[PDB]
């Protein structure tokens, strides 16, 4: 919960991890700016859940250690919403969110765990305009990757076939599209009544909690 | 109080062959908690009640002024929560709510077992889990919805959920108070239950299950004996008489004057609202916790026998009499046209003259010389320089009201004038001027915009009012006015 | 056709999972329904709908700002006064001077001493019954400073009259009773019985 | 709401005004909403109209007035309009972004009237009568036409 | 800024299907808010990200560049610096030039 | 935003019992009737067209610039009613637009450089504004009212406990003010001392 | 119903409460709906009520006690509604 | 910011309103420099402001 919250309120003050102290509060780093006291204090709720009692006047240290206790480890809302904005705005075409973990899987061997570190790390360096070549977005997650090692202290060919299959995938595609055929109509009505389906399910379960499994069976 | 004589308010014991008759001892004990009452008045300060059923017009907002005349803390459900009912119970707090009173209005289905073990929980939680942190004293469970027409082979859903909210939900109710003191261990501030009861099960039939509903509350006189709750709740009966409504024309209130000449007492709602807030004085508070207290609030009418054939006897012959009267003033009327002709009857109905809007510019009143020079000093006479005085002249504005004239109608009313309504009207292009033929007749004045059919000035109102109102000041953005 | 469902073949694409799915699902509605419809030939729509959840704590409005609404209510009678609107017979001037009582402070008297004091009875008849009534105002609420509020009903009590006119229209007024004009005469009618 | 009202409560308590003389707020925006720009031009057309009609409108939709107001004693929060026999002045307060403060104070015309002789302010209520039946002529051709 | 060089975006309408792309849930649901019928988003079950089919009939802002004749301005010393006068960083990036 | 200007100097002339603003050319020089209104963002429809419609392409007008600037409301109302040739100090105030445009208008009265001023504000509501209001947070939450069963009516609540941003609107307001030695020549109604 | 105090009410004996109230009074009206239905003025059907002598003595018997007092109703409504030349009440007030 | 940013969903200050206008130049000049509490009347005048 410490890296997560660091990574915030840094990336919040477009500043480094290093240029906000953890022993400071919210109230302290923001100035006298409540607009951004505001935006901080929104983004820690949405982030986590709940919040203790007056969050801008508790130092980061000890916030960190609050919503530790009820903190499952996985990203939360707003961690992933940046997330997603990172990498859709700053790697260049196609270099997935799904690629850059195949990546740190890859290259640095690491679990969905620890590629969410190295993430939240590369949020708080986040390059000013999209990176030009896969090859930089790749050079980007090596240095993010050395960086996350230093702040939780740990040490550091079927592309032919697959190009195939992409053909005959667009072959299959244009045959379709000839046939006037709709691929994806079942998976859409399936949806529509998978949907239908918790509606009801909905309408049940209150019928179920009014008068209660005796009666209602 | 005469010996022989049984009062029309009284209270009952329960005699061991388990009758409740009449107890003159008692009567007196609450009689005299009246008396004192209405002289000295009665406070409800540090008393925290939970009242379901005071909407407008009902015996519950009657007491609910009163407990709050008093100082009471109080919970009112409402289930027509509304801005409408919102401000309704602003304006009681605001003139009623005395110091250290406090009105908690919430919406509420006492159909709904979840409404109800939320709304106890609500009440009982600490304000930091976002309750009230209170301890309840007095439940007034008045919620109920009317039944009529349905007798025994109609009882259907409606009577079903009616018997719900009227009984199973109330047991729910004091059920949830009773786990919440117990589970903090408040053995000793029972909550007060007035039970809305009645005298009369199923005499007149075609009220559903209303019957089954109050009648069934009476077990609670022993199940205060025979169950762990005794300390947590005691029951206050309250078998509630003739109440004759808002004070307008009923089916049941023009029979009511019929009622008493028989000897016997019909009440206002705030004759019967203080016959109840008689009964949390301090003196039938304590009478409750000794054993279960029953309050006959029914004006001796138990006394009037065939209370049904009477009753429908007493609406007959008033409908007889109104039905004759009106068919032999109708014929008499026409016998009389057919002798004297329709020339007779043109020299009778009068010339009514309806209102036209007048809008006006409402440049300031001047008084005259005498009266305007008292207002200021008698030195200020020629001591300024009144090319250095700066004065408005005119003003206007364009604002979700429409100009200055009508949202200071709005600001200062609340509701336009003609001169509003008609210049609102017009501003939103409901209706235009017309000057020339309109279909072959001449016309001069308004006319609906789309239809071009004419407009006087009187159905402005009726026309486009609600529509004005639906489209103007603080509302939903409509896409149209912003570009899409 | 065919061309497309060799090249599916290849793929591993299961070009009717979707469609297999959906009616599936379609099935497991259909079984919903008749559970929900079930329940309602047994409880009717009445019931079903009555029973719906209408609490919610966030829309709890909460009222307790007596300090501010006492002066309003006085301000309120004071002007009512002064425009002939409520006059010395009026009953609503005993229960709005009540409501004033029930809600007496420090403030509350410093507003009325000045507005009471620094009111000019020469400026008409009604100037001067307000001066009055404001100072015996003013008196009580001094007494009952420190002193519990209190409920007390001051309305003239009324009973039935039901008229039916020559041409047989109803009327229903409520009326005064003839020997009841106050609670305290209520409660005596009440223990005499009949 | 909370600094506006402590200001002008301690702009009364400075000058010192009577204790129980509290000035009467209105609220206009309850109604029309916050405009911006134009906000103090609505709150002086409703003070001009106050003055010359004595009725000080009430904020409706203050259901509870908060607590915290409770300390500014020279502060009256009226829910429902007052018809006064007079208003002599009113006080409009703005607070914008940027330490954009303001006050106008307007008083009420008839202390103009006090200034001027009887023969000149009978010229002036004869020359306004005329103009203000020829305004009535023209707005209401303005208006249908 | 580049005057010779202006970014504009023509609305076009797409007419065929395009190729499905990767984006986010959130996303996704943005794109499919916006378009409606005219795409389709699918969950990728494995990654939790879906795929967005824009349709034939969707709208798309196709980037083009103008070139403007305004090229000369009198603009303040190539090099001026608020941090040269002594105004911090914190201000710099919260104001208007 | 200039139609709204048009409409409230035209309806504030009318107030004054001003039919024809070259009346004021009888009693005074073409060089002392002002313009001292204002407004916080001005044209903002005129900013988009500039902004966001120029960016797609859309067809917009050539003086689109011109129409945006907060000083030509001003501009329009001399061009088309008032045909002055005295001051013109026009007033960004933000929320305080108004007050400060009355302050402008009777200092530039009281140093003779005008003996008539219009005066006043105006604003429009736009998309773009509307959501700026709301990343401020400034503006209530109408998502949140609807959770505290609020309607519309009752969402602005200046003063309450439960208060919780303010509800923007849009709309103009204009007052005339002059030397009180001259609204008595002329004869016009006089509302009020500023 | 056994050890169901006032705050222990809930499924079970909101359920109890139907079969032993609610659904007898709908029992006797169809037996009215259909006697009626038929024109059958003379043929009346003696219902046969099973009362208590105890409601709320013993406490714990979650709805029964307003359940068989509630019955009682039927000794009025037979007077009061349309019923009475279809079905006749006779109240058993059932010993130990 | 405003206007075309916020429109291609770029990041941009949530306060960037407060920015633009003409008055908050002075806001800024007595928020940092002047902290006077006396008149401010804002001019727009275009090329002659
Ligand atoms: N489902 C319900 N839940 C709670 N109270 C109810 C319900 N239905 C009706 N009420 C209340 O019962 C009261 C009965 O009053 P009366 O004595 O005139 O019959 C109504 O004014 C109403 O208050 P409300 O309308 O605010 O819900
Ligand atoms: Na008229
Ligand atoms: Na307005
Ligand atoms: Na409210
Ligand atoms: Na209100
Ligand atoms: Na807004
Ligand atoms: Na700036």
């Amino acid at each position: 919960a410490s890296l997560l919250l660091h990574v915030l309120v840094a990336h919040k003050l477009k500043k480094s991890l290093d240029s906000i102290p953890m022993s400071k509060t919210i109230k302290d780093l923001v100035g006298g700016k409540s607009t951004v006291q505001n935006e901080i204090l929104g983004d820690l709720g949405k982030e986590f859940g709940t919040t203790p009692e007056k969050p801008e006047e508790t130092p980061l240290e000890e916030l960190a250690e609050t919503f530790q206790d009820t903190f499952s480890g996985a990203l939360g809302k707003q961690s992933s919403s940046l997330l997603s904005r990172l990498i859709s705005s700053k790697m260049p075409g196609g270099f997935t969110i799904t690629v850059a973990r195949k990546y740190l899987q890859t290259r640095w061997g690491l679990p969905s765990g620890r590629q969410d570190g190295v993430l939240l790390v590369a949020l708080s360096n986040e390059p000013a305009a999209r990176l030009g070549s896969e090859a930089d977005a790749k050079a980007f997650l090596d240095s993010m990757a050395q960086k996350y090692a230093s702040i939780v202290g740990v040490d550091l060919l079927e592309e032919i076939t697959k190009d195939h299959k992409v053909l005959a995938r667009q072959q299959l595609q244009v045959l379709a599209r000839y046939l006037k055929m709709d691929l994806d109509n079942g998976e859409r009505k399936f949806l529509k009544e998978k949907d239908t389906v918790a509606e009801l399910q909905a309408q049940l379960d209150y019928l179920n909690a009014e008068l209660g499994e005796f009666f209602v069976n | 109080i005469p010996r022989e004589t049984i009062p029309f308010l009284h209270l009952r014991k329960k005699t061991p062959a388990g009758d409740w008759k009449y107890d003159r001892q008692l009567s007196s004990l609450f009689l005299d908690g009246l008396e004192k009452a209405a002289f000295n008045g009665v406070t409800f300060k540090d008393k925290y009640v939970l009242i379901t059923g005071a909407g407008k017009g009902s015996i519950g907002a009657e007491v609910l002024q009163g407990l709050l005349q008093g100082g009471a803390k109080v919970v009112v459900t409402t289930s027509r929560f509304s801005k409408q009912v919102t401000d309704y119970y602003q304006s009681i707090y605001a003139k009623y709510g005395a110091k250290g009173s406090t009105l908690i209005v919430v919406p509420f289905n006492q159909g709904s077992k979840q409404d109800v073990e939320a709304l106890i929980e609500f009440i009982y939680d600490t304000e930091k889990n976002g309750g009230l942190g209170w301890d309840l004293d007095a439940i007034i469970p008045f919620a109920a919805i009317p039944e009529q027409g349905i007798e025994l082979e109609h009882i259907d859903s409606k009577s079903e959920f009616a018997h719900r909210i009227m009984l199973t939900n109330i047991l729910r109710m004091m059920g949830c108070v009773k786990k919440q003191k117990s589970a903090r261990g408040i053995e000793t501030r029972p909550a007060q239950v007035i039970l809305p009861m009645s005298p009369n099960h199923g005499t007149f039939g075609g009220d559903g299950m209303y019957s089954e509903s109050k009648l069934s509350l009476e077990t609670l006189f022993n199940r205060w004996h025979s169950e762990s709750w005794a300390n947590q709740l005691t029951v206050c009966g309250a078998i509630i008489g003739w109440t004759r409504g808002t004070g307008l024309m009923s089916a049941n209130n023009i029979i009511a004057e019929g009622i008493e000449k028989m000897g016997v007492r019909t009440f206002s709602q705030k004759e019967m609202a203080f016959n109840l807030l008689g009964l949390l004085t301090p003196e039938v508070v304590e009478l409750c916790q000794k054993s279960p207290v029953m309050a006959d609030l029914n004006g001796g009418l138990q006394f009037v026998p065939e209370l049904k054939e009477f009753t429908a006897k007493l609406r007959k012959e008033l409908v007889e009499t109104s039905e004759v009267r009106k068919a032999v003033s109708i014929e008499t009327a026409l016998e009389h046209k057919v002798v004297n002709g329709n020339s007779a009857d043109a020299a009778y109905a009068q010339v009514e003259i309806q209102p036209r809007a007048n809008i006006q510019l409402d440049f300031p009143e001047l008084k005259p010389y005498k009266q305007v020079k008292q207002i200021a000093p008698a030195e200020l006479e020629g001591l300024l320089d009144l090319e250095r005085v700066i004065v408005v002249t005119g003003f206007a504005e364009v604002g979700p009201w429409g100009s200055a004239r009508t949202r200071w109608e709005m600001e200062a009313f609340g509701e336009f004038s003609l001169e509003g309504c008609v210049e609102m009207a017009w501003i939103m292009g409901f209706i235009s001027y017309h000057n020339g033929n309109l279909k072959g007749r001449p016309y001069t004045g308004w006319v609906d915009s789309k239809t071009k059919e004419p407009v006087d000035d009187k159905d402005v109102k009726a026309k486009y009012e609600t529509s004005i109102l639906e489209h103007s000041g603080i509302r939903l953005i409509e896409p149209e006015l912003f570009n899409g | 056709r065919q061309q497309l469902q060799v090249l599916a073949r290849y793929l591993k694409m299961d070009l009717d999972n979707g469609e297999r799915k959906f009616l599936k699902e379609k099935d497991t509605v259909a079984e919903l329904q008749a559970q929900l419809d079930y329940l309602n030939a047994e409880l009717g729509e009445f019931f079903v709908n009555g029973v719906a959840t209408s609490f919610s704590r966030k829309k709890a409005r909460t009222f307790d700002s007596s300090w501010n609404w006492a002066k309003q209510s006085l301000l309120s009678l004071y002007f009512e006064i002064i425009h002939g609107v409520l006059k010395n017979v009026d009953r609503e001037v005993v229960s709005e001077a009540i409501n004033i009582m029930n809600r007496s402070n420090d403030a509350l008297i410093k507003f009325m001493e000045y507005h009471i004091s620094n009111t000019d009875e020469t400026k008409g008849e009604n100037y001067q019954l307000v001066k009055t009534l404001g100072e015996q105002l003013i008196e009580n609420c001094k007494q009952v400073l420190d002193v519990d509020p209190v409920y007390k009903d001051v309305a003239k009590p009324t009973g039935p009259k039901t008229a039916i006119d020559k041409n047989g229209n109803i009327t229903y007024s409520e009326e005064p009773r003839e020997k009841v004009r106050k609670l305290s005469q209520y409660v005596q009618e009440m223990a005499l019985g009949g | 709401d909370k600094n506006e009202s402590a200001t002008i409560n301690e702009m009364m308590k400075h000058l010192g005004r009577s204790e129980g003389n509290p000035v009467i707020g209105v609220f206009q925006k309850f109604l029309t909403g916050h405009p911006k720009g134009a906000a103090g031009a609505w709150m002086m057309n409703g003070a001009l109209q106050i003055l010359n009609s004595g009725i000080i409108p009430g904020n409706r939709n203050a259901d509870n007035v908060d607590k915290i107001l409770e300390q500014f004693e020279y502060v009256l929060y009226p829910s429902k309009t007052l018809k006064t026999d007079g208003v002599r002045a009113v006080s409009i307060t703005s607070f914008g972004f940027g330490q954009k403060g303001g006050q106008a104070i307007v008083v009420h015309p008839d202390y103009l009237y006090g200034a001027i002789t009887e023969d000149r302010y009978n010229e002036y209520v004869a020359k306004v009568s005329a103009r203000e039946k020829s305004a009535y002529k023209f707005f209401h051709n303005g208006m249908i036409y | 800024y580049n005057p010779e060089k202006k970014e504009m975006i023509q609305e076009v309408i797409v007419e065929e299907d395009l190729e499905p792309f990767e984006a986010s849930k959130e996303t996704a649901e943005q794109f499919k808010h916006q378009h409606g019928d005219k795409v389709d988003i699918f969950e990728i079950p494995e990654t939790g990200e879906y795929s967005v089919k824009l349709l034939k009939g969707a709208t798309l802002y196709i980037p083009k560049a103008l070139r403007f004749d305004r090229l000369v301005a009198g603009q303040i010393p190539t090099g001026w610096n608020a941090k040269t006068y002594g105004i911090s960083d914190d201000i710099i990036s919260q104001v208007d030039p | 935003i200039t139609l709204f200007v048009l409409v409230s100097v035209v309806e504030a002339f009318i107030a004054s019992g001003i039919t024809d603003p070259y009346e004021m050319y009888k009693y005074v020089h073409v060089s002392e009737v002002g313009n001292c209104s204002g407004s916080g963002m001005g044209g903002v429809s005129a900013l988009r067209g500039m902004f966001k419609d120029r960016f797609k392409d859309e067809p917009v007008q050539n003086d689109i610039l011109q129409e945006s600037f907060i000083n030509t409301m001003s501009a329009w109302v001399n061009m088309l009613l008032i045909s002055s040739s005295g001051p013109i100090k026009t007033p960004v105030g933000a929320c305080a637009t108004s007050v400060e445009s009355v302050d402008i208008g009777v200092e530039t009265i009281l140093s003779g450089k005008a003996r008539i001023c219009i005066v006043g504000g105006y604003d429009d509501f736009q998309e773009e504004g509307s959501f700026e209001f709301g990343n401020m947070k400034a503006t209530s939450n109408t998502l949140e009212e609807f959770e505290h069963g609020r309607t519309p009516a009752e969402m602005s609540r200046p003063a309450t406990t439960t208060r919780n941003g303010f509800m923007e609107a849009q709309g103009a307001g204009i007052q005339i003010i002059m030397q009180a030695d001259l609204a008595l020549k002329m004869g016009v109604p006089i509302y009020g001392i500023v």
